[PDB]
DNA sequence: TCTCGCTGACCTCTCGAT
RNA sequence: AUCGAGAGG
DNA sequence: TCAGCGAGA
């Protein structure tokens, strides 16, 4: 239908004839490409399954039958199920979700890919497809693209971008009539907006809506040019219309180059949630939208008064107007607690409400990972000093105070799932019982009577979690090596027909009893209100409650559809906390990144006149070489915000009347050249103002929308209000000597992020191990415990050095010389090391492969 | 020890010399058994035992039993390190053309003769391939070389002289190198050792299948079909089409995608 | 605080019914506890409370040796009346930062921030002694948790400095 | 300038200068709209499972006068919710219940009326369901199927 | 002389499905 | 092992 | 994909 419409529109409308007539007489333009979402692709896969079923039905019914043909035997659900299962799980566009943080999930769900079935190829694609087009404005983010081969092909949807009925991306614009902007909104596609001339968002307007400037900058026909007020037809709806969700989270984006903005937008997605979510002192105002729409935070479905608060669950008493006639009036929100992620991080929900607190619709009741009071919190605000420090921040490196490690600001929980699967074997060689041959007494006592480890036990490397022996060599599941943690959860899975051992029955029934108790408590919580109302059909309610309990018990006890050939699967969850160390990647929101090089003692760090040291020391040489001035501006604004917060905290420490706090906070919120926000504290009550001041005592959050952020003068005024220098630089003193640094150093609070690039996950070292079969070479992965590839360029380097023996030993003694390897290991262990290199097995493989081609290749002796 | 790498064409006798067993008729190891199938693509008789220094019957179980063949087992006592070394061959029912020489940038199959690439492709495609072998065998290197040398000596044009000297150089290379013509047409097709094509086991029953194994199995299927249709008289059109299919199969085995669409599984 | 044992808790990554705060948050709040012991380095404190209301540092059982300088800050909260909390807190004396990673089921190791000094700032100003104006005075500013006496802190620092200097004094 | 209780607890200082006339839409509205079009009942055969069925439902023998039809379709309640689908490691899917129909006509008598009509309801595979967050649970792993940027069908003239 | 196939276009890690 | 999807340099 | 290359026409 969209294809027919496009065919009619292109020819301004036998069909083959009309194409030739216009042929005798830009593909990257958006009007030529449409968006295909998950629904349409699922429909196409259903069509494939259905046409397969139709072919089967035709084949079966070609015989023909009188009254013996029915809808049942003609069709079969197997092909449709197979097709849909293949699509959801094996399609290129069906991707393992990025679950590092809410922003990563949002970006993945708003992702648009030019690849996939019926699409382009990354290696075949050229520069034209990968480059920005004038139609990308407002529909596809020009900033956020992958840095690898997928550049320009993998794209992110803009903030305000939609899709029309035909599947073409469209953007909202403010209709301009008779020279005055009108609040009505028209969504325009690329081909539709090409005709019109569109004013810019950065166009000053009067109270009535007329353009302030006599001539208003605009664009038309893919080019931007100055226009008068009369010709203007449309206006941009916002300054964030072009950037995506990830790119709009960067404060002071207009002061960065698009390269570093791209880098910051990408690195915001690898940020690992920490122990405590810390709000960004300097932000944009899109954090709340991202946190709410990500779905990681529990949002009140109906407005009411909180009735029960707990770490694990929250109960809301719905208001009288919001209860359904049959509804009892209770909303229960169970909270996710320490669950593994796709990226092995932790998902946690913590309540942000107290008992009896009023709640309206849409309010946040629990805070998901990297969320603080409904605001996305991907990192920690850190006090940064831009100055060289003895070369420990030499080349983009980062120096971190020991107080950061002590306060666990960047400590993260990582959960690892290990699975033990018992398979069916004839003669019963494999065992799953607790008793295993040649097992230590301590290791045996570590596991329960059921053979599984206790929940909450501390396990180090080389410790068995689940006991198993197979012939009988111990097939017990154990942690591989190095990894240590605590057992936070154990799951046992058995099929409906799979035989259950009594000890395994004990463990599974303990888990099922816990689940049934939870379900019964949840049901009774809601049933209590109905029972009390009945006190003021008791048998019917009791029967319904019993039926629901029986259904829940049956669902809990329902056997899992285990794969054929396996009896029971035991899953053990290990949770460990990773503390920052030298080797961990750190980054901000402006493209800056680095690796911690030293953990510096608190006294050695540079300190202010008040004795307060800095947390982070960053090299100032990385700022002007790059074009990320936004980090400096954010540092100054964060210093001003923390100064305001420090003044509030000082007035809280010594008891101060609410009038003074109200006056100061009103003055702080009213500051600015001209701000749309008008916070009125006279509306608030005394308790509300006290709670607001308590929340603002650690620093007043600042919102700077992209391309509409705070000016330098406003930052200077905010610094003035906090009794801080307007230059943003303060006199620092060397911690080791007490000597003042000869120049003023800029000091402030910059929002630092910890990326999922920990050094312990990356550190690897292999001596010897498994070798591949076709070529007797070491394996090629850290998980496989393989060596490092010595590519051709490194061989060139050794040839340039003239290192003949080193190259020879790396080519033969370290790989592909089985006899050479075997003799070399003994020589090295004995202490008298001598090698005799031989023919690599790969050369013999090459000779055999060439001989199998029909060409005789041999080894001439002389 | 070795001082040089000598490369040359392989005679059918040379290919049979490499091979330890002349059997490749079946396809896969087994549907449910780890034991190699007898005479298949993976086989203990041809390529060597999967077991390391063992006999399944167990008549002789000792270190002296090494090199001794049990009557029931019929399989060597050696390791799999020789299973990487042992080779086999497939006796093609009809001769077939090597894709490399026919479809190279210079068609040396057509370069010995005078026919263009299109003519040789048409002749071998109908199948056919024995006609090209007969044409190559009937050619005489000495007489043709002498005639070409005389023609190049009495040359009127530079391009003709270049073509004549290229033909003379190719003939002299064939004469001096010791490789006879018509060896570009293959009648015995060697098979790679089994361990060089993994067919790696998985945790489940299903194994990931190497592409070389599938290509070999399809070529052997075509060869067996040709053997049956030659044992039992069949119409000429069907036999010619089947021989074309076998030629396409061996071409995809030797170099997939050179001529026509590549084999997709 | 070094170790914390809660009756109904097996590991840090869990929740207890009737308590608004997670066990990890409870451990952090117990880490942020300042106490003074005169008798010995090792002491065990027991906390017990029932019913709705915040659980503060005053709720730890009273011990003659142990003095809680700040009984106001909360450790955890109880939401419903039926819930109760019962924990055993272990307090040791040391210096510096000793992580729990560096050297039973149900006990929770806590990272020990032993040092009671939060901030130190010193300023040097002119002093008038007799008719001399070349002399100056040192004004040291301290911020602590209340565990240490500032004069005792000065005495301890000077004693440490002299103990280090006596090596240089000797040959 | 804060009305929500969550925002009233801590109001962010806004330095923005340009008034906001259109609020930021739902960030995952594209996935929800697409899967709602694919799943929800369509009175016309334009979008979704309805449009899919009207394509190859009339499977029958050539000139056999006996064709296979249907009246409607319905999606059942999933056996497990999202959380225990992730726990059990199974796909979060809803069984598809379709009511098919079959018509029998007289042999070699097209003018005669249909001999009989047979209608019956049949289960047709499991269709995975997408959660409230726009994602899918397949084999216990939470998955996202991204949109595709493909050339619009039609005719274009390029060199 | 000009089409016309044939040729060419570093290292590391994670995940799942076959 | 291979393929697909990502990511870092 | 996009080149560049010689060798058939
Ligand atoms: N063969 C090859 N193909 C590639 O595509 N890339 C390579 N190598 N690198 C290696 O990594 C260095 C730059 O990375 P980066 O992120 O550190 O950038 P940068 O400008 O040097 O510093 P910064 O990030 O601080 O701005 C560069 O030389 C190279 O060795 C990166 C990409
Ligand atoms: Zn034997």
């Amino acid at each position: 239908a969209v294809g027919r419409m496009k065919f009619n529109r292109s020819l301004l409308r036998d069909d083959i004839i009309d194409v030739m007539k216009k042929l005798i007489d830009d593909i990257d333009h958006l009007g030529n490409r449409r968006i295909r979402s998950v629904g349409e692709m699922a429909e196409n896969q259903f069509r494939v399954g259905l046409v397969r079923v139709e072919r089967a039905v035709k084949e079966r019914l070609s015989l023909g039958d009188l009254d013996t043909l029915m809808p049942q035997d003609m069709i079969n659900a197997k092909p449709i199920s197979a097709a849909v299962k293949e699509f959801f799980g094996s399609s290129q566009l069906s991707q393992f979700m990025d679950q590092n943080n809410p922003l990563s999930e949002i970006t993945h769900k708003r992702r648009i890919s030019a690849l996939g079935p019926g699409g382009l190829t990354r290696e075949r694609a050229g520069f034209e497809v990968r480059d920005v087009h004038p139609t990308h404005y407002g529909r596809v983010c020009p900033i956020e693209t992958p840095e690898g081969p997928n550049i320009g092909l993998i794209n992110s949807l803009s903030v305000y971008a939609q899709t029309n009925e035909y599947g073409f991306l469209e953007t909202p614009y403010r209709k301009v009539t008779d020279g005055v902007v009108t609040d009505e909104i028209h969504y325009l596609s690329a081909i539709e907006e090409g005709n019109y001339v569109i004013a810019q968002a950065n166009s000053n307007l009067d109270e009535e809506g007329h353009f302030v400037e006599d001539l208003v900058t605009c664009r038309s026909k893919g080019e931007s040019s100055l226009f008068s007020r009369d010709q203007v037809d449309y206006m941009d709806v916002s300054t964030q219309q072009v950037v995506s969700v990830g790119a709009s989270l960067i404060p002071f984006l207009e002061h960065d180059d698009a390269n570093r903005a791209l880098m910051g937008a990408n690195m915001q997605r690898q940020a690992v949630p920490t122990l405590r979510a810390d709000k960004p002192l300097v932000g944009t105002g899109m954090e709340r939208a991202v946190a709410v729409d990500s779905g990681v935070t529990a949002v009140a479905k109906r407005g009411g008064v909180v009735q029960y608060v707990d770490a694990s669950r929250i109960v809301i008493k719905v208001n009288e107007d919001e209860m359904y006639p049959g509804e009892a009036g209770i909303d229960i929100y169970n909270l996710t607690k320490y669950t593994r992620s796709n990226q092995n991080t932790c998902i946690n929900q913590m309540p942000c409400v107290s008992l009896g607190e009023p709640v309206e619709r849409g309010d946040v009741l629990a805070d998901g990972p990297s969320t603080d009071l409904g605001e996305l919190a991907l990192g920690q605000n850190m006090r940064v000093a831009f100055m060289p420090w003895n070369g420990y921040n030499f080349e983009d490196s980062i120096l971190v105070s020991e107080r950061v490690v002590q306060e666990d600001r960047f400590t993260t929980i990582h959960i690892q799932e290990l699975a033990c699967v018992s398979r069916d074997t004839k003669l019963g060689p494999e065992e799953i019982t607790a008793d295993i041959p040649n097992v230590g007494e301590a290791a045996l006592s570590k596991l329960d009577e059921s053979g599984i480890v206790y929940i909450g036990a501390e396990v180090t490397g080389g410790d068995i979690l689940v006991g198993k022996v197979t012939p009988v060599k111990d097939s017990s599941l154990r942690v591989p090596n190095g990894v240590s943690g605590t057992v936070i959860d154990v799951q046992v899975f058995t099929r409906d027909g799979v035989e259950k051992d009594k000890r395994a029955l004990e463990i599974e029934e303990m888990q099922l009893k816990q689940a049934k108790k939870d379900l019964s408590e949840e049901l009774q919580i809601l049933e209590a209100g109905l029972f009390s109302r009945i006190r003021a059909q008791y048998d019917e309610l009791k029967h319904e409650f019993e039926k629901k309990l029986e259904a829940k018990r049956r669902k809990i006890t329902q056997g899992d559809d285990l794969a054929p050939g396996v009896l029971k699967i035991v899953k053990v969850y290990l949770a460990v906390k990773r503390r920052i160390q030298p080797g961990d990647k750190m980054a901000g929101r402006h493209g800056n990144k680095g690796v911690i090089s030293k953990i510096n003692p608190i006294e050695d760090m540079p300190y202010d006149e008040n004795g307060t040291p800095v947390d982070i020391v960053l090299n100032p040489l990385g700022v002007p070489s790059r074009m990320n001035i936004g980090q400096i501006l954010e540092t100054h604004l964060g210093m001003a915000a923390k100064g305001i917060g420090d003044k509030i905290n000082a007035m809280l420490k010594q008891q101060q009347e609410v009038a003074k706090l109200r006056e100061f906070i009103q003055r702080a919120y009213d500051l600015g050249a001209d701000v749309r926000q008008k916070v009125d504290l006279s509306t608030f009550s005394d308790e509300e103002v006290m709670r607001l001041a308590e929340n603002l005592r650690k620093g007043m959050p600042i919102a700077t929308p992209v391309f509409d952020g705070a000016k330098e003068a406003e930052i200077k005024e905010l610094l003035k209000l906090g009794d801080l220098p307007t230059s943003g630089q303060i006199r620092l003193y060397d911690g080791r000597t007490g000597e003042q640094f000869e120049r003023p150093v800029t000091v402030g609070y910059m929002y630092m992020l910890k990326l999922n690039h920990l050094v312990d996950d990356k550190m690897h070292a292999r001596s010897t191990g498994s070798y591949s079969l076709v070529t007797q070479q070491p394996l090629g992965g850290k998980a496989q415990f393989g060596g490092q590839r010595f590519g051709e360029m490194e061989v060139w380097a050794l040839e340039a050095y003239g290192a003949a023996y080193t190259l020879q030993e790396m080519l033969t003694v370290k790989s592909d010389d089985v006899n050479g390897r075997t003799k070399m290991y003994k020589n090295i262990v004995d202490g008298n090391h001598q090698m005799e290199p031989g023919m690599p097995e790969s050369f013999n493989v090459l000779l055999k492969e060439i001989r199998s081609l029909g060409i005789n290749i041999e080894l001439e002796d002389e | 020890e070795f001082d040089a790498i000598k490369i040359a064409l392989a005679s059918p006798d040379m290919i049979r010399s490499w091979s330890f067993g002349e059997v490749k008729k079946p396809e896969t190891i087994n549907y449910r058994t780890f034991k190699p199938e007898r005479d298949g693509l993976f086989c203990a008789r041809i390529f060597g035992p999967v077991k390391d220094y063992e006999c399944l019957c167990g008549k002789y179980k000792r270190l002296k039993h090494r090199g001794v063949i049990c009557e029931k087992c019929g399989v060597e006592v050696t390791q799999t390190k020789v299973r990487r070394e042992r080779m086999g061959h497939i006796e093609l029912a009809s001769p077939t053309a090597h894709i490399w020489f026919l479809k190279s940038l210079p068609s040396r199959i057509g370069l010995l003769l005078d026919m263009p690439l299109r003519d040789i492709e048409r002749v071998l495609y109908f199948e056919g391939a024995e006609a090209i072998q007969a044409l190559l065998k009937s050619m005489d290197l000495e007489q043709e070389c002498e005639q070409l040398r005389e023609e190049l000596n009495e040359t009127n044009s530079e391009t003709k002289r270049k073509k004549l000297t290229k033909r003379i150089k190719l003939l002299e290379a064939f004469v001096q190198s010791g490789n006879k013509p018509e060896w570009m047409i293959l009648t015995v097709l060697p098979v790679l050792p089994p361990d060089l094509r993994p067919l790696v086991p998985l945790d489940g029953g299903r194994f990931a299948t190497s592409d070389l194994n599938d290509l070999y199995r399809r070529v052997i299927n075509r060869n067996n079909r040709l053997k049956r249709l030659l044992d039992l008289a069949a119409p000429d059109i069907i036999v010619r089409n089947e021989k074309r299919m076998l030629q396409e199969a061996v071409d995809a085995l030797l170099d997939n995608g050179r001529r026509g669409r590549a084999i997709t599984g | 605080v070094t170790e914390v044992e809660i009756d109904g808790v097996l590991h840090e990554y869990s929740t207890k019914e009737g308590v608004q705060e997670d066990i990890l948050e409870i451990l952090l709040n117990l880490k942020g506890l300042a106490v003074r012991v005169q008798g010995k380095d090792e002491v065990i404190l027991t906390l017990n409370k029932s019913g709705i209301g915040p659980v503060t540092a005053a709720d730890i059982t009273h011990d003659g040796d142990v003095e809680i300088v700040k009984p106001q800050h909360v450790i955890c909260h109880l939401t419903d009346e039926n819930a109760s909390i019962s924990m055993r807190i272990k307090v040791q004396r040391g210096r510096g930062y000793v992580p729990a990673s560096t050297r039973p089921i149900g006990r929770l190791l806590v990272d020990a921030c032993y040092s009671p000094v939060e901030r130190i700032a010193y300023n040097v100003e002119a002093a008038r002694v007799e008719q001399r104006t070349d002399l100056d005075k040192l004004v040291i500013e301290m911020e602590t948790n209340g565990t240490i006496d500032p004069e005792e802190a000065i005495r301890r620092a000077a004693t440490i400095l002299a103990e280090q200097l006596e090596a240089f004094v000797d040959l | 300038m804060v009305y929500s209780y969550t925002e009233k607890k801590r109001i962010r200082k806004d330095f923005g200068k340009r008034p906001q006339v259109l609020d930021v839409p739902y960030l995952l509205s594209i996935q929800l709209d697409s899967f709602q079009k694919f799943i929800e009942q369509d009175p016309e055969g334009q979008y979704g499972l309805e449009a899919a069925f009207r394509s190859v439902f009339p499977i029958q023998s050539y000139s056999g006068n006996s064709e296979l039809q249907y009246v409607s379709y319905r999606l059942g309640e999933p056996v497990f919710d999202v959380q225990e689908c992730q726990i059990r490691g199974v796909t979060y899917s809803a069984p598809l219940r379709v009511k098919l129909r079959l018509v029998i006509y007289e042999r070699e008598a097209p003018e005669g009326t249909v001999k009989d009509i047979k209608e019956q309801e049949v289960y047709m595979g499991e269709i995975p369901l997408m959660t409230d967050n726009g994602t899918f649970v397949i084999n216990g792993t939470e998955r996202v199927i991204v949109s595709q940027l493909h050339r619009s069908p039609g005719v274009f003239f390029d060199s």
